Order: C-alpha cells, then sequence, then structure tokens
C-alpha cells in the first residue's frame, strides 16, 4: 500500500543519457548446484544461454560458482552500490532468461512508489507563475486608496 | 456545612470523644510529653490549659477538684496536677503545653505529634532555632536598627 | 585599545597558570582530616595539587557542594576552587553557621570583584576608567564600596538613576552568565615587570606581600577580567541572587583626580529577602 | 525557590520588621488624609446623568433600628474602611463604555502578595488592599487616585446598591439547592428520599444545559437592589443599609448607588465627585439621621 | 451499570499519567544546619527526635524501677542527674533519678 | 504586498538610467535588493535559468 | 525469566584513546520480586527519573508510600556498587538515566501481584530540562513550513 511502502522521486544514477549511456549492472553472480534438483533451470542456462549473455553485456562480469550445494540465486550488483537477490531455484531457463535481461537492463534504485511520472530541473522557461504576473502596475506605485 | 464548628468529630460518638480526649490527657499529666495523632493533640491541647487553670485555683475549691476527678482517671495524678503542675506555672498565665509535629508513624502513614507541659525534666525536645545572628541578611537588618534608632 | 589590553592580561595569567600546574610531579597524595559536627572523621586522599575543596565536598554529598561557600583548612578561610596543598585539615563554611563572619567577608569583597568587573566595561571606549580598589567594610555598615578613578571630563556627571539601572542590569547579566572565580597563587613580580597598566593599583601590589613574610601574593579571576583581592571569595557569581548598585559617592579632597565610590548592596540565593524588606536595605545603600 | 518573609530573620528582628512596616502603613495612610492641599482634579457641579464612585465596606452585622410611623426595619452595618481610589482608566480607554475608577478596601499585609501588586502600591504611594473594584463613572466624576472615600459619601434618604460574594454551602444536592420537592418517606420509597426526579424527558438523548442539579452553591458574587441608608456614623464610618445584605460578617462588600429606573435622579443633593472632610462645611455631627427614624435619646412615640 | 467496551491503552494511559495523579516534588526538603541530616521545615530531625526519646525511655525505665509499682505519681518535681554530678543547690527537695552514662552533649 | 506582517513580499526592481535590469523577490527589502543584485549578475553573465541548454550531441 | 539487565554492567569498552572525551561511567541495578503492584511502583519511579541521585533519595525519604524505601535501599545499593566496582569518583556524581517497573512472576489464590525495579545510573551531572518553546522557535518553525511548499501535483 502507498501511506504503508516507502517513496521516492523519478531519478538517474548520473544523469545517464545526457552524456552518454552506461550500464548500471556491473557485476551478476550465479551459484548454480551441480545435483540439486532445483538447480535445473540455473544448470540449462549456464550451459546454453549465459555465454551469449555474456557477449551481449560486456560490462557485466558474470562470475558463476558450484557452491551453494543446493540451492541457486542470482545476485546483482549496480554501480550506484544497490545490491538485488532473486532467486531461480525451481524455475524455467524461460524464466531465468527474463529475469536475467530485466536485472540488465534496470538502474539499481529501489522499486518503489515513484511519485511524479516526469521529472524536470529547468521546468519553467518563461518564469514560473508569482501572484505578480498578469497584474497591471499603477502611476508612482499607489496601493488602492491611497492620496500622495 | 460546617461553617463555625471547632469540635472535632472522633470516636463513636460525643461521649467516645471525650473519652479519648481524657485518656490522651492522663497520660499527659502523667508522663508530661506523648506522642499521638496530630488531630488528637491539637484537640487535647485546649482541654490540657484548662485543666492547668482550674487546678491552680488550688485543693480547696470543690468544683476544680471535682472537674480533675472526671478528667484524670488513675487519682494519684490529681496530688500532682495540685501539687506539682499548677505549682510549676504560677507565673505564666498562658501557653503551659508546646506542640510539635513529627515524622508520620510507620504503619498507617498517619499525621503525628508530640505535646508535652513546658518545663519538665525530660530531655529537651529538639526545637528548631532561627537563623544566627550574624547571618548577612540579619547584619543588614542590624545596620537598619541602627541608623534608624539615632534619626528617631 | 583597552580591548587587547584584556587579552594581554589573560595571556600572561593562564601562562602562569599552566606553568604551576605542570610543576606537580606525577599525582602525588595527600590526606585531608574532615572535623566538624557533620559527618566527622572522614579521611580524603586527595591529589597533591589537583583537587579542591569541591572535590572534597563532592565526596560527601551534594548538599555540601551546594550549600558550602567557603572552606577552613588549618583554620583559616580557604576558596572552594583554589587547589590543596599539604595533609591538612579541612571543614566547610556555609552561609547559615553561628557565626558566619569569614563566609560574609568573602562574599561581600566577591561581590565588589564583580561591581569591578561590571563597571569596567560600562562607560564608552572613548573615557578612560581605572579601578583603585575594593575598600574593605564590615557587612554591618550597609553596603559594598568600591573605589574608581573616571577620566577628569566628567567632573560634571553625577550618574542619573538611570545609569545605575543599567549598572545593575549588567550585574545581573553578569551573575546570570554564571562564571567562576578562578584564583592564582604568584610571585609578586608579574605586578612589578609586565602590568605597567596598574596605574592606580600600583600602590595595591605593594600592599600584597610587602607586609607578609613571603613574597607570594593572590590573584583572582572571574574570566576575561583580574583583579586583586585580600581574602578568599565565593565560588560561582550564580551566589549572588538578588543584587543592585545604588549611587555613587566622592571624596572632597580632590587633588589627584576624582575617586569615585560605587555602593551596592547583594543578597545569597539562599537569603533572599522579601520585597519590602529589600526596599527597605536599598534605601541605606545611599549612605 | 521557596519561602516566605520572616524564615530568615533572627529572634530580635521580627519584632522589629513588624513594627517598621507597621509605622510605615501608618505614615502613608496619614499622608493621604488631605486631598485638597495636594494636586486634585476639576470639581464639577452635578448635572443629570452622572454616576459618582461608589466605596468598598465591610459588613459588621445588623441591628434593628424603628420609625416614627411605629414600624420595625432591620439594617445592617457597613464599615468602610481605608477606601482609597486607586487606578484611573479614561473613556475611550475602555473603548467607549464609560470612564472608570479602580478603588481598594482594607488594608492587608504586605508580606502576602505578588511582586506586581507591591510595584503598584509602591508607586501609588498606598499599603496594599484587600479587594479592587472596577466603577463605571462619567468623565466629570473622576477623582485623582490616592484620595479618601469616607462613610459620609453617602446620605440618608437616598438608595443604594450592594453586591458581594455570597455564603459557600459548598456541593449541595438538589432540594437545598433549588427548592425541590423531594420524593415522599415510607410508603416504600426506598434509596430515594432527596433525589432529582427525571433529569430530563426520554426522546432526547441528552440532559440540557442549564439542568439543576446538584452541584456548587453560594459563593459566587451577586448584588441586591434598592436597599435604602436610613444613618451614617461620620466617627465610625458606618452606613446603616436597609434589609439584608449578601455575604458573611468582615468580607467586603461593593456599595455604589442606586441604578433602578426610579432613582436615576437625586443624585443632585449628593457630594457629587465625593465628600472630602477638608472642604470645612459646616463639620457634619456624629451620626447623620434619616427623617423617619425614631433616634435614639428621643421622647418615646406617641400616635396623638 | 457495566462497560460497553473495553478502553484503549491510550485513554488508560491519559487518565494515569495525568499530572493531577502524579507524585509531586517536594519543595521543602533541607538539611539541618547544625546536625546535618535531612529534614523538612514544620517537622523534627527524625535523627535527632529519635536519639531524644532513647534517652526518654531510659529515664523513664529508671523512674519505673524507683517508683516500685503503679498508682506512684511523685508529689514533688523531678530531676536527672548523670554520672559525677552532684545534686545542684536548686535541686534538693527534688526527686533524684540516677543514670550510668555520661551526660549528652546535647542535654543542658 | 503585506508591509507591516510578518510575511511580507517585496518585489525589488533595479534600474540603469530608467531601463530596468533585472527584478528580484524578497521579504525583507534588502534581500529582494540582493536577488536583485544576483539575478543582474546572472543576466549579465549569460548563466540565466532559461539559457541555452548545454549540447551534448 | 530473563535476567538481562544485570548483564549490561559487563560491556567491556575498549580502551579510551587520550583524544577523545572522558566517556561517562554507568550502572545497571535492579529490585526482583518487590511484593508490590507495578502501576503503583510506576509513580515513584517516574519522580526520581529526572534527577541527580542525592535529591532523589531526599525525594523518597519523606514519601509515603511503601515502594519509597525499596527504592531507596536499591539506590544506596546502587551508589556503593558504583564507587566500589565501577570506578566511579565522587559517589555524588551520578543521576538516575532511566528508572522504571516491571511485572512479576508469583501465583494466586485474585493475583498476588510482583515487581521488579530497574534503574540505570549515569556518571556526571543532571542534564538541564528541556527549555520551553520560546514564541521565536515557534514563528521559526512555521515559517519553515511555509518556506518547503511546493506546487502539488505538477512538474
Ligand atoms: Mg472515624
Ligand atoms: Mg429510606
Ligand atoms: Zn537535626
Amino acid at each position: 500500500t502507498a501511506r504503508g511502502t516507502p517513496s521516492r522521486f523519478l531519478a538517474s544514477v548520473l544523469h545517464n543519457g545526457l552524456g552518454r549511456y552506461v550500464q548500471q549492472l556491473q557485476r551478476l553472480s550465479f551459484s548454480v548446484s551441480r545435483d540439486g534438483a532445483s538447480s535445473r533451470g540455473a544448470r540449462e542456462f549456464v550451459e546454453r544461454e549465459v555465454i551469449d549473455f555474456a557477449r551481449r553485456n560486456p560490462g557485466v562480469v558474470i562470475y558463476v560458482n558450484s557452491r551453494p550445494c543446493c540451492v541457486p540465486r542470482v545476485v546483482a550488483e549496480y554501480l550506484n552500490g544497490a545490491v538485488r537477490e532473486e532467486s531461480i531455484h525451481c524455475k524455467s531457463v524461460e524464466e531465468i532468461s527474463t529475469l536475467v535481461q530485466k536485472l540488465a537492463d534496470q538502474s539499481g534504485l529501489d522499486v518503489i512508489r515513484i511519485r511524479k511520472p516526469f521529472h524536470t530541473d529547468n521546468p519553467s522557461i518563461q518564469g514560473q507563475w508569482h501572484p505578480f504576473t498578469n497584474k497591471p502596475t499603477t502611476f508612482r506605485g499607489l496601493r488602492p486608496r491611497e492620496v500622495q | 456545612i460546617s461553617h463555625g464548628r471547632v469540635f472535632r468529630r472522633m470516636g463513636l460518638g460525643p461521649e467516645s470523644r471525650i473519652h479519648l480526649l481524657r485518656n490522651l490527657l492522663t497520660g499527659l499529666v502523667r508522663h508530661e510529653r506523648i506522642e499521638a495523632p496530630w488531630a488528637r493533640v491539637d484537640e487535647m491541647r485546649g482541654y490540657a490549659e484548662k485543666l492547668i487553670d482550674y487546678g491552680k485555683l488550688g485543693d480547696t475549691n470543690e468544683r476544680a477538684m471535682r472537674m480533675a476527678d472526671f478528667w484524670l482517671t488513675e487519682k494519684d495524678l490529681i496530688p500532682k496536677l495540685f501539687q506539682v503542675l499548677a505549682p510549676r506555672y504560677k507565673d505564666q498565665t498562658g501557653g503551659y503545653t508546646r506542640m510539635l509535629q513529627i515524622p508520620n508513624r510507620s504503619l498507617d502513614r498517619a499525621k503525628m505529634a508530640v505535646i508535652e507541659y513546658k518545663g519538665n525534666c525530660l530531655p529537651p525536645l529538639p526545637l528548631p532555632r532561627r537563623d544566627s545572628h550574624l547571618t548577612l541578611l540579619n547584619q543588614l537588618l542590624q545596620g537598619l536598627r541602627q541608623d534608624l534608632r539615632q534619626s528617631q | 585599545s583597552p580591548t587587547e589590553l584584556t587579552e594581554m592580561r589573560n595571556d600572561l595569567f593562564n601562562k602562569e597558570k599552566a606553568r604551576q600546574l605542570s610543576l606537580t610531579p606525577r599525582t602525588e597524595k595527600i590526606e585531608v582530616k574532615h572535623v566538624g559536627k557533620t559527618d566527622p572523621g572522614t579521611v580524603f586522599v586527595m591529589n597533591k595539587n589537583i583537587s579542591t575543596p569541591y572535590s572534597c565536598a563532592m565526596h560527601l554529598s551534594e548538599w555540601y557542594c551546594r550549600k558550602s561557600i567557603l572552606a577552613l583548612v588549618d583554620g583559616q578561610p580557604w576558596d572552594m576552587y583554589k587547589p590543596l596543598t599539604k595533609s591538612c585539615e579541612i571543614k566547610f563554611l556555609t552561609f547559615k553557621d553561628c557565626d558566619p563572619g569569614e563566609v560574609n567577608k568573602a562574599y561581600w569583597r566577591s561581590c565588589a570583584m564583580m561591581m569591578g568587573c561590571v563597571i569596567e566595561r560600562a562607560f564608552k571606549d572613548e573615557y578612560m576608567v581605572n579601578l583603585v580598589r575594593a575598600p574593605e567594610v564590615p557587612v554591618i555598615s550597609g553596603a559594598f564600596c568600591y573605589d574608581v578613578v573616571l577620566d577628569s571630563k566628567l567632573d560634571e556627571w553625577m550618574p542619573t538613576k538611570e545609569n545605575l539601572r543599567s549598572f545593575t542590569k549588567d550585574a545581573h547579566a553578569l551573575i546570570y552568565k554564571d562564571l567562576p572565580f578562578e584564583t592564582l597563587e604568584v610571585e609578586a613580580k608579574v605586578a612589578l615587570e609586565i602590568f605597567q597598566h596598574s596605574k592606580y593599583k600600583v600602590d595595591f601590589i605593594e600592599e600584597k606581600a610587602s607586609q607578609n613574610p613571603e613574597r607570594i601574593v593572590k590573584l583572582h579571576r572571574i574570566g576575561d577580567f583580574i583583579d586583586v583581592s585580600e581574602g578568599p571569595l565565593i565560588p560561582r557569581t550564580s551566589i549572588c541572587f538578588q543584587y543592585e548598585v545604588s549611587a555613587v559617592h566622592n571624596l572632597q579632597p580632590t587633588q589627584p583626580s576624582l575617586i569615585r565610590r560605587f555602593q551596592g548592596v547583594s543578597l545569597p540565593v539562599h537569603l533572599r529577602a522579601h520585597f519590602t524588606i529589600w526596599d527597605k536595605l536599598l534605601e541605606r545603600s545611599r549612605k | 525557590s521557596g519561602t516566605w518573609w520572616d524564615e530568615h530573620l533572627s529572634e530580635e528582628n521580627v519584632p522589629f520588621i513588624k513594627q517598621l512596616v507597621s509605622d510605615e502603613d501608618k505614615a502613608q495612610l496619614a499622608s493621604k488624609l488631605c486631598p485638597l492641599k495636594d494636586e486634585p482634579w476639576p470639581i464639577h457641579p452635578w448635572e443629570p446623568g452622572s454616576f459618582r464612585v461608589g466605596l468598598i465596606a465591610l459588613k459588621l452585622g445588623m441591628m434593628p433600628l424603628w420609625t416614627k410611623d411605629g414600624q420595625k426595619h432591620v439594617v445592617t452595618l457597613l464599615q468602610v474602611q481605608d477606601c482609597h481610589v486607586l487606578k484611573y482608566t479614561s473613556k475611550e480607554n475602555c473603548n467607549g463604555k464609560m470612564a472608570t475608577l479602580s478603588v481598594g478596601g482594607k488594608t492587608v499585609s504586605r508580606f502576602r502578595k505578588a511582586t506586581s501588586i507591591l510595584e503598584f502600591y509602591r508607586e501609588l504611594g498606598l499599603p496594599p488592599k484587600q479587594t479592587v473594584k472596577i466603577f463605571n463613572i462619567t468623565d466629570n466624576a473622576a477623582i485623582k487616585p490616592g484620595t479618601p472615600l469616607y462613610a459620609a459619601h453617602f446620605r440618608p434618604g437616598q438608595y443604594v446598591d450592594v453586591t458581594a460574594k455570597t455564603i459557600g454551602k459548598g456541593f449541595q444536592g438538589v432540594m437545598k439547592r433549588w427548592g425541590f420537592k423531594g420524593q415522599p418517606a415510607t410508603h416504600g420509597q426506598t434509596k430515594t428520599h432527596r433525589r432529582p426526579g427525571a433529569v430530563a424527558t426520554g426522546d432526547i438523548g441528552r440532559v440540557w444545559p442549564g439542568t439543576k442539579m446538584p452541584g456548587k452553591m453560594g459563593n459566587i458574587y451577586r448584588t441586591e437592589y434598592g436597599l435604602k441608608v436610613w444613618r451614617i456614623n461620620t466617627k465610625h464610618n458606618i452606613i446603616y443599609v436597609n434589609g439584608s445584605v449578601p455575604g458573611h460578617k468582615n468580607c467586603l462588600v461593593k456599595v455604589k448607588d442606586s441604578k433602578l429606573p426610579a432613582y436615576k435622579d437625586l443624585g443632585k443633593n449628593l457630594p457629587f465627585p465625593t465628600y472630602f472632610p477638608d472642604g470645612d462645611e459646616e463639620e457634619l455631627p456624629e451620626d447623620l439621621y434619616d427623617e423617619n427614624v425614631c433616634q435614639p435619646g428621643a421622647p418615646s412615640i406617641t400616635f396623638a | 451499570a457495566a462497560p460497553k467496551n473495553r478502553r484503549t491503552i491510550e485513554v488508560n494511559r491519559c487518565r494515569r499519567r495525568n499530572p493531577q495523579k502524579l507524585i509531586k516534588v517536594k519543595n521543602n526538603i533541607d538539611v539541618c544546619p547544625e546536625c546535618g541530616h535531612l529534614k523538612q521545615k514544620h517537622v523534627l530531625c527524625a535523627y535527632c527526635y529519635e536519639k531524644v526519646c532513647k534517652e526518654t525511655a531510659e529515664i523513664r525505665r529508671q523512674i519505673g524501677k524507683q517508683e516500685g509499682g503503679p498508682f506512684k505519681a511523685p508529689t514533688i518535681e523531678t530531676v536527672v542527674l548523670y554520672t559525677g554530678e552532684t545534686p545542684s543547690e536548686q535541686d534538693q527537695g527534688k526527686r533524684i533519678i540516677e543514670r550510668d552514662r555520661k551526660r549528652p552533649s546535647w542535654f543542658t | 504586498s503585506g508591509g507591516t506582517t510578518a510575511l511580507p513580499l517585496y518585489f525589488v526592481g533595479l534600474y540603469c538610467d530608467k531601463k530596468l535590469i533585472a527584478e528580484g523577490p524578497g521579504e525583507t527589502v534588502l534581500v529582494a535588493e540582493e536577488e536583485a543584485a544576483r539575478v543582474a549578475l546572472r543576466k549579465l553573465y549569460g548563466f540565466t535559468e532559461n539559457r541555452r541548454p548545454w549540447n551534448y550531441s | 525469566i530473563s535476567r538481562k539487565w544485570e548483564k549490561k554492567n559487563k560491556i567491556v569498552y575498549p580502551p579510551q584513546l587520550p583524544g577523545e572525551p572522558r566517556r561517562p561511567a554507568e550502572i545497571y541495578h535492579c529490585r526482583r520480586q518487590i511484593k508490590y503492584s507495578k502501576d503503583k511502583m510506576w509513580y515513584l519511579a517516574k519522580l526520581i527519573r529526572g534527577m541527580s541521585i542525592d535529591q532523589a533519595l531526599a525525594q523518597l525519604e519523606f514519601n509515603d508510600k511503601k515502594g519509597a524505601k525499596i527504592i531507596k535501599e536499591v539506590l544506596l545499593e546502587a551508589q556503593d556498587m558504583a564507587v566500589r566496582d565501577h570506578n566511579v569518583e565522587f559517589r555524588s556524581n551520578l543521576y538516575i538515566a532511566e528508572s522504571t517497573s516491571g511485572r512479576g512472576q508469583c501465583l494466586k489464590r485474585m493475583e498476588k501481584v510482583y515487581c521488579h525495579y530497574f534503574v540505570k545510573l549515569v556518571e556526571g551531572p543532571p542534564p538541564p530540562p528541556e527549555p520551553p518553546k520560546t514564541a521565536v522557535a515557534h514563528a521559526k518553525e512555521y515559517i519553515q513550513q511555509l518556506r518547503s511548499r511546493t506546487i502539488v501535483h505538477t512538474l
């Protein structure tokens, strides 16, 4: 629920698309058990999908190890320091590919209510409204019901 | 409404009130100092004063003798009243008893009070003195004593 | 340029204070026996030249610290903040003892020093104020006096009541600030080798110790202020609660200069005096 | 912190301070007895539609007093003690109503008051009063603060209104407080003898505000109107007001001219601004009497 | 009648911790300036009063031991004398209640 | 607007020989003058709010 | 049954550097199974909440409630332990940092109530009370709130 949940404003890491786009995900750790039944989709992903993903994303360092011994997991680390874990136990190779792409396609901010859908740093060009725009002025700057 | 009623209400009625105060007064005449609940002592102080007043008239008077017969229960004390207390206060015309408040009672946390007949033999109660005459405020007031006396 | 004269005093004051405090050879111990009817027969074990009588008072109870106003060691008054020096005997003097003589004297000379630290900065910098002395007067007199000399340009200026009100407000600011009365034992040469600005207290400085066999003198410091007095002072300026400088006097033999004299009267927080009694006391602080 | 005046004084100092402050009080009281040798204010002749200050008296007790027509008339004794006009506030200082005077009564100790009140009275040169009351007067009735007021301020033959704090009965049930016919005795009225009946009707689920119910009684200010003045004792400053007056004995009451719309006139023959004993106009005797009082020392009445 | 609803901890806290129900800090305690014990102003030093009651009880025990039994209120004054105190010139003809400890400093 | 209250608004405008060169808001007239100086400085130094945004392409 | 309070007198901090401010010492102490309700002991516990030890003892010596002497004995034992073991210098240089009363165990007949009393004494002088909110502070915070308004629900 909104009231019962944090929130943030719409933002980017380092003005990402301004100069040059940079890919925020920088490290991806796969733990895949060589024997466990829950590590089957993970084993398929590593055997026939991780090389292609590594080639398509050369800014991400992908480590894979075989010592959880019962449960797999993927831990994604980002430029801005954020970590994000996702379960891949008992999932299909399609699901794991979709998930890993999702991880590589987002900035490491928090997935919480974005208050505004548009963030602008220079919201005004003609000058933000104040009660004296569109209001006349009178001779010598007199207030109403003055004399001098 | 209780406007202008000077007598406390205690005991099981008026009579028990007189009897309670009578026992307190007898204890006071026998020992010359007793610790009792504060309100009861404050009620008994007037009676002890007037008892000394009646005792000054002396044995020969019969009204005083009847009164001291009622208000003293162990009669060995009636001699004392007429031969040790009343003679002792031949000078004072009032205020024969001093009444203080003391630490509340341990059990029922009642307001206590020690009451005694002035001049007895007992070790003296720790009365509270006033501030020494040599304290700063008193010294300034003494200077004002002098300076006002000379002017007048 | 008085605003640098204060610094020129305080820097050397702190210098001597530090050089004295650094003479202690690795925290030696002294024994202070306590005498008096209250809590008698205790033996404090203190530090030879760090612990003060307060360091002893706090050992006993907050009551002793709150009520104590001066300390007898070897049966002579000894300020509360002044460090001890040797295995001694101690007792604490308050305002409500039977004989508050020494305490009253200390209180009134402390009030004199406070009035000094108030008057000196009271005037416009273009004038030149020079503190003469704190003439010791008995408490019975009716007010404490402080002799100062104003610059000759003010002969036609007898202070008006409003300016006395300003003096009182400033003194109340000083007490409200709650500064302590630090003390310092110093060889008499500071007054003869540095303090050239001593023009009228140049007389007092020999009165410090020329009379006594030793060649050491006492300095008292409120804080960014220094002055000598003839005895111990009360520990904090908060002790005073009611305070007022009433009027001023002049001494007729006006050959050297106009020796203005300032009168004031005060009481501690303990011995507060009711409003009307205080008015009566003030009326007599004008003699 | 917390303390009273003579807590720290020594044994031989309390009597002196008592004597000194009492002497100063007497001196200050005496140094205001002549308000015309000081600087008075304009004394205008009375004209219709004006109002003049009143007094703060102290209720002594009651007595009878008969009349030449043969009837009886209880009266109440009001002693004017130290009644001084204390303050003045201007017509538009109260923002339109009238001019006002603050009058005080019944000198009190000075060790038992707040600092502000002591400052006020010190600047005014008087010892503190007990009750201060505000009288609404016209502009021309002004009196300089510091002047005294005296029982001769009134004269017999007029009517006068008196306001005071009634006697406090404490918390009272409903029949002692509002005259409620409680419920009968036996015939079985168990546990209901002196009780209110139905507090309110049934359809409304509330008790109206202003319903008569148990609670504190008396001890509120209230006014009696139309009391006539029979006698004045100008040596002890007593006023003999007809009928009974609220309050208990030795409690301060506020006396002023009758405001009822049948005595609006007859403020003329009264001394308008006040009575000044220093006017020296055929100095008043010890007792001023109404035209119809069988005063003592006179022959016993006869009806022929 | 009976309650219609439980009362919450909030209402109960606004009642129980209201100032009117709190224990007031006492502004009238101080220290016996000579004896140095705590006391209220209008009340006797508790320690001093106890040390007085002890001596009163000892004196009264001696009085009882001398009077024998009940119903023996003497018809003369009484004076109490501690060790090494001969009956003064004013106390002849007054019963003496001897005690066997040095007179207390506070006994005048 | 609101000259006497505790929440005033003063709009102070600098001029240079009968021609405006800035305009600033504030609560005190001193602060409004300071802000008018700041906006005039920005206009002269070419650093306004609506300047030609930097050209990253 | 949890004995946590008396275990906070065993946290051994690291030896201080000669630079950092001297750390104020502490002592935690508790009385268990006080035959007294908790809703009554709470008033005494709150009375002495923010005052030094000596003033607390003074205030308790002259209070009427039964738990006053229990709190007093607890505070005296705490002071003695603080000086004797926790290397406090001046036995008057302590103040009641935390005072609270808690429920107890024993059985019924009608509950037979019990309660514990928990006190934390912190070395040093009492901290001054929070001063009243002066009118200038109220105006300052109202201005702060008026000066943080943004245009709501737009760019
Ligand atoms: Mg009863
Ligand atoms: Mg019945
Ligand atoms: Zn004592």
